[PDB]
C-alpha cells in the first residue's frame, strides 16, 4: 500500500488473487516467505503499520476493502500451524493491537475486521498471554465502554438500514464493531484458564453489558445474544464469580426482564436454556 | 456443602456433598447428573487426579471448589 | 561438491588437476552471490573444505577470505554509521533499510565469510586446539573493531529510540558474526569486547532468543559463557533442549508402591536399578490398592507424596530450617541409620529425575544446598537463610562491635538424642576463648562446620546421586534463585483453601469487606498472591499440608483478618508474627484492591 | 454431537450386545472400529468382521458412514466396504442408535436384499443358485473372516 | 481385580488380573479355566483384537471390563 | 509409671509402662497411637540404641524419661 | 578399606575397595584375582543380591564386610 503509483484496482485485484491462492494450504508457506511474515520487519508488518498510520491520520488514502481483504489473507495464512507460530513469533499481536487501539476512528469497518482477525488468531495460552501483556484487557474494556456510551449518547448519528427487517436503530457499523468486540471477549473467556478472566469481567465492562441489555430496541437481538452468551460463559467458567454479576445488577436484570429479552433470533432462542442453566448454577439463582 | 464440576466437553454442574463423602459418592452423583458410568469418569483437582478410596477432605476440596471431568480410554 | 570430494580423496590417498589463485577466487565468489541460499552455502562450504586439502589451497583461501572481509567491512562501517544516525533522528528510510533487510545485504555476506573461515579452521578437529591461535590472528587481520564499535552504537541507539519498535533484529546477522569471531577464543583483543558487549545488550539478546529460541543452537550458544545475560526463560528453554538433546526413546518402567510407605517402596524399587536405566526410563506409577488413576496421572501424585515423605523429620534425613518450615537442610545426625548415605543418594537421583521430568516439587532447600550443587562456595550469606536472626547476631559479632561479651569457645555443644556432645571447630577449640583477635576466623570456622563439614559425607552422596542424571557442567549455568525456581517453580498460592482456613475478628465470612477482600485476592496474579502471602506471614511459601498448617512464632496460627476503624485512607497493616492482617473497611472494591496492591508492593 | 456419542458409547458399554462390539479409534470419538460375529445358521457364522464408522459433525441428524473394512460376500455389500442399508440411506432418524445399527447389520447379514442389491453379480448368483451362494460365502468367510 | 470374559461361542466366566498383566497372561488364565491353548483363543474388546505382547494398562482395560472370546 | 516419647521435630506422646516390660511392649504402645509397626520404629535413649529383648529395667529407665523415635531406613 | 568374598566351598579372598567402587569394579577385581568373568559371578550380602550398576555404600557395605559368591 505504500506506493501510490500502482493503481488501486490493480492492487486490490492482486490482493484478491493472493487470498485465493492462500485458500490452499500448500502455497501458504510460499506466500508467507514472499511477504516476510516470519520476520518482524517484513512487508506484511510494514503494511500493518501503514494501515494503522492511515487510520490514525484520516485521509482519502484509506482503502477499507484493501484492509479487510488483507486481514482475511492474514487469517488464511495463520490457518496453518507452523505459519501461525511464525506469525506469532514475528510480533503480529502487538501490531494488531496497535491498529485496534486507535481511538475515535470513524472507520469502524477496518476496526471490526482487525478485531475479528485478532479474535481468530488468539488460540492458545501463549497467544492470550501475549495479548494480555500488551495491555489487551484494558484496551478492550475501554473500547467496549466508550463505543457503547457514544452510541447511546448520540442518537443523531444513528442511521439504520432500509429495505430489510431489523430490530436495531444503530448504523450497523457500530453494531458490527461491537459484535466483533464481544466475540473477542468470548474468545478470551474460552481460551483463558480462568484466573485472569476476573481482571477482564470484574471491570467496567459489566456496566456496558448492562447498558446493552437495557437498550435492546437500540442495540439489536444480535448484541443481546452476544451479551447473554458472555454472561452465561463467564458464569459457567469460574462460577464463583456469580456474586459479582449480582453486584453489577446484571443477573438481576436478566432474571427480572427475561421475557422482554426474548426475540425472534435463532441464536438467542437456542441460547436461552444455557442462560437459564447458568443462572440456576447458584442456589439463589435457582430459587 | 456445594461444589462445582466442569465438563471439558460441555457445561458446569453443581453437587451437594460433604467433606466426609468419598470420591465414589461424587462419581455416582456425577453419573446421576450426566449419565457417565463412574469407571469411565476421571476427576482432576489442582492438576492431580483423585483416588476413589479417598475422601474430599483428604484432597483438601472445600466449598465452591471446582473439579474437572475428563474421560480416558 | 561430488567432484571435489573425489578429487581430495584421490589426492590425499593418474595426472591430477592443479588449481590457481584466480580459480580459487572464482569459486569463493559464489559466497558473494545474492543467490547463495542455505543449501548453496553449505555445498560451497563443503567444496571449499575439500579443496583446502590440496597443497597451497589453504593459504589462498585465507588470503581471499580476509581480503573479502576487509572490503565488505569497509562498506559496513559507513552503513552502520548511517543507520545509527537515522535511528537517532527518527519511519526509517527504505533505501538504507534494504541495505540490511535484503538477503544480499553486506551483513549476510560478512557472516558467510566469517562462517567459512571458522569452518575451514574448525573442521580440522584434531588441529583446532592449536589452530585457534592462527584463527584469531586471521580474525584480527580483518580489523573488525570499527565495525563492532559501530554495531554497539547502533544497538544503543535502538535501545534509546522507541520510534523504530523492535527493528533491531535487522542487525541480527551482524551480531551473529560477532559470536563467530569469539566462539573459539578463550573467555575464562576481541575477548575483552565480548563480555562488555553482551552485558550492555543483554536486553536485545534475550528478546531475540525469545522471539527465535532456535538461535540458541547456532552461534548464540556462545552466550552460555556469560550466563548472566540469559534470562531465566531463555536459560530454562536452552537447558530443557540440552537435557532432552538425548532424545532416545524412554522405555517404560512400571512400578507399584504403597501410599503409606511410598518412600521406602520407591527406594527399594528404584534404588536397586541402573543409573542410566532410570535416567532414560519413563516412570509409570501404580499406587497399591488405588483405583481410577491412569498411568500419567499417578506420576504427579507419586512425586508429590514421595517428596513430602522424604523430608519428613522423623526419618532423621532432613530438618526444616527454623522460620522456614517449608525448606529443609540435611540432618547431621542421619548417621544413626547406617543406610543414610544411600538414602541421600536416592534423594539426589529422584530430584534429578524430577528436574528431568519437569515435575515441580513443593520442597525447598537452604541456600547452602543450592550453592554447593552449583559448585559455589558456601559462606555466611547461606547461613542467613538457615538462621536469619542468628546470622544477624553472628554478623553483629563480626563487624557491628568488638563483641567480648560471651565466653564462647571454638567448640559447639549439641544434644544428639539426649547425649550431650562437644565438637571442636579447631584443634584445642574447647579451651581457646573467642575474642576480637580471633573472631574473624571463629565465625568462618563456625559457618564452615555448620554448612559443609557437618554434612560432608551426606551432601557428597546427595551430589553424586544428583549428577548421575544431570551433568554438573550442564546445571551450573543457573544460579541460586534460578535453580530454586527450576525445582519448585513460581509459588502458587491457592485461594479456596486460603479462604476456608481463615479467621475473622469484627468481620464475618459474608461481610461486605471480607467479600471485597476475597474478590480482590482471587483476581490477583500468582506472583501477586505470593507477594501478599509474604506480606501477611513473612514468607511466600504456603505450608506443606495447606493453609490449615499456618504457623507463627508461638506455633500453629491460621490467617486472621481484623477490622480497623482508622481513617479509610490508612494502608492495610499486617503483623507476620501471628499471620494477622488489620484491614480498613473500604467502601468500594476498587479502592480496596488499590490499597492492598499498594501495601503488598511497598512491602518489598 | 459429543453429548450424544458419549451416551451411545455408555449404552454400549453398560449392556453391550454379545453379537457385536465397537469403540473409539485412537481416542477419536468420531472414528469408531466395530466387530461383528457372523449370525448363527448363516454362511458367515463363526467369522469376525471389522467395520469403520465415521460420525458426521451434525450427528445424530445425519446417518453415520459405516464401511466394511473386511472383505465379505453379500448382494448388498461391495468389496470396497460400502453398505446399502435403508436406515443408513433414507430411513435414518435421530432416535436410532449405533447399537441398533449394528443389530440391523447383523440381521441383514443373514437376511440379504437381492431385489435391491449393490453388486449385481452376487445378487444374480444368489437368485439363480442359493446353494452356490452359500458355498461361495462360506469360502470367502474362511479365507478372510477367519 | 475382577474381570468379565464372555465366550461368544460358549459361556461366560470371571477372572482376576492385575494392570501389569500381559494379554498372554489373560489367555493363559482363560486356558486354565477352560483348556483351549492361547494360540487358538481370540480376544476382542472395544471392537479391537487384543495382542499378546500388550497389557491391560496399554489397552486401558479397567475393572469389571467385559471382553469377548472367539474359539 | 509414665514415660515420654518424642520425635525429631514433631509432637510428644505419653505411654504407661513399667520397668519389667520389654521394648516390644513400648513399641506396640507407640503403634496404637501413631500406627508405626514395631519393625519400623527405632527407639533411642541417652544416645544409645535400644533392643527388643531387653526392657526398661535393663536400660535403667525411670519416671519422666524422654526417649527419641525414628523411622527405620531399611537397606535391602 | 578391604572387604572379604567367600564362596560356598572355596576359601575367602580379600579385595581393596572404596565406597565409590561399583559392584562391576568388584566383579572385575574378582576376575583379576581368580579369572572368573563377571557374568559368572553372583554377589550376595545380607541375603540380598548385589547389582552391577550400584556401589558398596548403596547396600551398606563397609570395611571387612563379608560377601557370598555363587557361580
Amino acid at each position: 500500500l505504500s506506493e501510490t503509483k500502482i493503481p488501486k484496482e490493480l492492487r486490490t485485484d492482486a490482493l484478491f488473487t493472493l487470498e485465493c491462492i492462500s485458500l490452499k494450504h500448500v502455497w501458504c508457506s510460499d506466500i508467507i516467505r514472499n511477504l516476510g511474515g516470519n520476520i518482524s520487519h517484513g512487508l506484511l508488518f510494514q503494511i500493518l503499520r501503514y494501515i494503522a498510520k492511515t487510520l490514525r491520520e484520516a485521509t482519502d488514502e484509506i482503502d477499507e476493502e484493501y484492509n479487510v481483504r488483507f486481514f482475511y489473507l492474514i487469517s488464511n495464512l495463520a490457518d496453518v500451524k507452523p505459519l501461525h507460530e511464525s506469525l506469532f513469533a514475528a510480533g503480529l499481536i502487538p501490531t494488531l493491537l496497535e491498529i485496534v487501539s486507535i481511538r475515535n476512528c470513524p472507520y469502524k469497518r477496518t476496526l471490526a475486521s482487525a478485531t475479528h482477525l485478532l479474535e481468530t488468531f488468539i488460540d492458545n495460552s501463549e497467544t492470550t498471554t501475549e495479548f494480555i501483556e500488551n495491555d489487551g484487557f484494558t484496551m478492550l474494556i475501554t473500547s467496549v465502554a466508550n463505543e457503547i456510551d457514544f452510541t447511546l449518547a448520540h442518537p443523531e448519528t444513528w442511521q439504520p438500514p432500509k429495505y430489510s427487517v431489523v430490530y436495531y436503530s444503530i448504523s450497523f457499523r457500530e453494531l458490527a464493531y461491537i459484535r466483533s468486540l464481544l466475540k473477542l471477549v468470548l474468545k478470551l473467556l474460552s481460551t483463558d484458564s480462568g484466573d485472569r478472566i476476573r481482571n477482564l469481567i470484574d471491570s467496567p465492562i459489566l456496566v456496558s453489558l448492562k447498558k446493552i441489555l437495557e437498550n435492546k430496541l437500540v442495540f439489536g437481538l444480535t448484541l443481546i445474544t452476544y451479551t447473554l452468551d458472555v454472561v452465561q460463559k463467564v458464569i459457567n467458567s469460574e462460577p464463583t464469580i456469580y456474586p459479582v454479576l449480582v453486584e453489577a445488577g446484571l443477573i438481576p436484570y436478566v432474571i427480572d426482564n427475561f421475557p422482554k429479552l426474548i426475540g425472534p433470533s435463532a441464536e438467542l432462542l437456542s441460547l436461552l436454556p444455557d442462560v437459564v442453566s447458568a443462572i440456576c448454577l447458584n442456589p439463589e439463582g435457582l430459587k | 456443602m456445594q461444589i462445582f464440576v466442569k465438563t471439558l466437553t460441555g457445561k458446569t454442574i453443581t453437587l451437594e456433598v460433604e467433606p466426609s463423602d468419598t470420591i465414589e459418592n461424587v462419581k455416582a452423583k456425577i453419573q446421576d447428573k450426566e449419565g457417565i458410568p463412574p469407571d469411565q469418569q476421571r476427576l482432576i483437582f489442582a492438576g492431580k487426579q483423585l483416588e476413589d478410596g479417598r475422601t474430599l477432605s483428604d484432597y483438601n476440596i472445600q466449598k465452591e471448589s471446582t473439579l474437572h471431568l475428563v474421560l480416558r480410554l | 561438491q561430488v567432484c571435489t570430494k573425489t578429487l581430495a580423496v584421490l589426492s590425499t590417498s593418474f595426472h591430477l588437476p592443479s588449481f590457481d589463485e584466480d580459480d580459487l577466487m572464482k569459486i569463493l565468489s559464489i559466497i558473494m552471490l545474492d543467490s547463495c541460499t542455505t543449501r548453496v552455502f553449505q555445498q560451497t562450504l563443503n567444496i571449499i573444505y575439500n579443496l583446502s586439502k590440496l597443497q597451497g589451497c589453504m593459504s589462498i583461501f585465507t588470503k581471499h577470505l580476509v581480503s573479502l572481509a576487509i572490503s565488505i567491512m569497509s562498506k559496513l562501517k559507513s552503513a552502520l554509521d548511517g543507520l545509527s544516525r537515522e535511528v537517532g533522528t527518527i519511519e526509517i528510510n527504505s533505501e538504507l533499510l534494504q541495505k540490511f533487510t535484503l538477503p544480499s545485504s553486506d551483513q549476510a555476506k560478512l557472516l558467510k565469510i566469517l562462517t567459512t573461515v571458522d569452518f575451514l579452521y574448525t573442521h580440522k578437529r584434531k588441529e583446532e586446539e592449536r589452530n585457534v591461535k592462527d584463527l584469531q590472528s586471521l580474525y584480527d587481520k580483518m580489523n573488525g573493531g570499527p565495525v563492532w564499535s559501530s554495531l554497539s552504537e547502533c544497538l544503543s541507539q535502538f535501545e534509546k529510540s522507541q520510534a523504530i519498535n523492535t527493528s533491531a533484529t535487522i542487525l541480527l546477522p551482524l551480531i551473529e558474526s560477532l559470536m563467530v569471531v569469539c566462539r573459539r577464543s578463550d573467555l575464562s583483543r576481541v575477548e575483552n569486547l565480548f563480555f562488555p558487549f553482551t552485558d550492555a545488550h543483554k536486553k536485545l539478546l534475550n528478546q531475540m532468543i525469545r522471539s527465535n529460541p532456535k538461535l540458541m543452537s547456532g552461534p548464540f550458544a556462545l552466550l552460555v559463557k556469560n550466563p548472566k545475560v540469559l534470562d531465566f526463560d531463555n536459560k530454562r528453554y536452552f537447558f530443557n533442549a540440552k537435557l532432552k538433546s538425548d532424545n532416545q526413546e524412554r522405555p517404560k518402567l512400571p512400578i507399584t508402591v504403597r501410599r503409606e510407605q511410598v518412600f521406602l517402596d520407591s527406594y527399594r524399587a528404584l534404588f536397586f536399578k541402573t543409573n542410566d536405566e532410570i535416567k532414560n526410563s519413563k516412570l509409570e506409577i501404580t499406587f497399591k490398592g488405588e483405583s481410577g488413576v491412569d498411568a500419567g496421572g499417578v506420576t504427579r501424585e507419586w512425586y508429590q507424596v514421595l517428596s513430602r515423605q522424604m523430608f519428613n523429620p522423623d526419618y532423621a534425613l532432613f530438618l526444616p530450617v527454623p522460620s522456614d518450615k517449608t525448606t529443609f537442610h540435611p540432618n547431621r545426625t542421619s548417621g544413626i541409620n547406617p543406610e543414610h548415605l544411600s538414602f541421600f543418594k536416592f534423594i539426589g537421583m529422584i530430584i534429578g529425575k524430577a528436574i528431568r521430568d519437569q515435575c515441580f516439587l513443593d520442597c525447598h532447600f537452604s541456600r547452602e544446598v543450592y550453592k554447593n550443587i552449583l559448585g559455589r562456595p558456601v559462606s555466611l550469606k547461606d547461613m542467613e537463610s538457615l538462621d536469619p536472626d542468628y546470622y544477624k547476631s553472628l554478623v553483629w559479632i563480626l563487624e557491628n562491635d568488638i563483641t567480648d561479651i560471651i565466653e564462647e569457645t571454638f567448640s559447639v555443644e549439641t544434644d544428639d538424642y539426649g547425649e550431650h556432645k562437644v565438637i571442636n571447630l579447631i584443634e584445642g577449640g574447647k579451651d581457646i576463648i573467642v575474642t576480637e583477635a580471633n573472631k574473624q576466623d571463629y565465625v568462618k570456622k563456625v559457618v564452615e562446620y555448620k554448612l559443609q563439614t557437618s554434612v560432608k559425607e551426606q551432601m557428597d552422596n546427595f551430589l553424586v546421586g544428583f549428577y548421575a542424571l544431570i551433568s554438573k557442567d550442564l546445571i551450573t549455568i543457573f544460579d541460586e534463585q534460578e535453580l530454586e525456581l527450576l525445582i519448585s517453580g513460581l509459588p502458587d498460592i491457592d485461594v479456596d483453601d486460603w479462604k476456608n482456613n481463615t479467621t475473622y475478628v469484627n468481620y464475618t465470612a459474608t461481610c461486605k469487606e471480607v467479600s471485597y477482600f476475597w474478590r480482590a485476592v482471587r483476581s490477583f496474579d500468582a506472583e501477586e498472591r505470593a507477594k501478599l502471602l509474604q506480606f501477611v506471614t513473612g514468607t511466600s511459601k504456603v505450608p506443606l499440608n495447606g493453609f490449615k498448617e499456618l504457623s507463627g512464632v508461638n506455633g500453629v496460627c491460621k490467617f486472621s483478618i481484623h477490622r480497623d476503624f482508622g481513617s479509610s485512607e490508612r494502608l492495610p497493616s499486617s503483623h507476620t508474627c501471628f499471620n494477622q492482617l488489620n484491614l480498613p473497611p473500604y467502601e468500594s472494591y476498587e479502592t480496596l484492591r488499590g490499597s492492598l496492591l499498594l501495601a503488598i508492593n511497598e512491602g518489598h | 454431537a459429543l453429548k450424544r456419542i458419549h451416551k451411545e458409547l455408555n449404552d454400549l458399554a453398560r449392556d453391550p450386545p454379545a453379537q457385536c462390539s465397537a469403540g473409539p479409534v485412537g481416542d477419536d470419538m468420531f472414528h469408531w472400529q466395530a466387530t461383528i460375529m457372523g449370525p448363527n445358521d448363516s454362511p458367515y457364522q463363526g467369522g469376525v468382521f471389522f467395520l469403520t464408522i465415521h460420525f458426521p459433525t451434525d450427528y445424530p441428524f445425519k446417518p453415520p458412514k459405516v464401511a466394511f473394512t473386511t472383505r465379505i460376500y453379500h448382494p448388498n455389500i461391495n468389496s470396497n466396504g460400502s453398505i446399502c442399508l435403508d436406515i443408513l440411506r433414507s430411513q435414518w432418524s435421530p432416535a436410532l442408535t449405533i447399537s441398533k445399527v449394528l443389530l440391523s447389520i447383523c440381521s441383514l447379514l443373514c437376511d440379504p436384499n437381492p431385489d435391491d442389491p449393490l453388486v449385481p453379480e452376487i445378487a444374480r448368483i444368489y437368485k439363480t443358485d442359493r446353494e452356490k451362494y452359500n458355498r461361495i460365502a462360506r469360502e470367502w468367510t474362511q479365507k478372510y473372516a477367519m
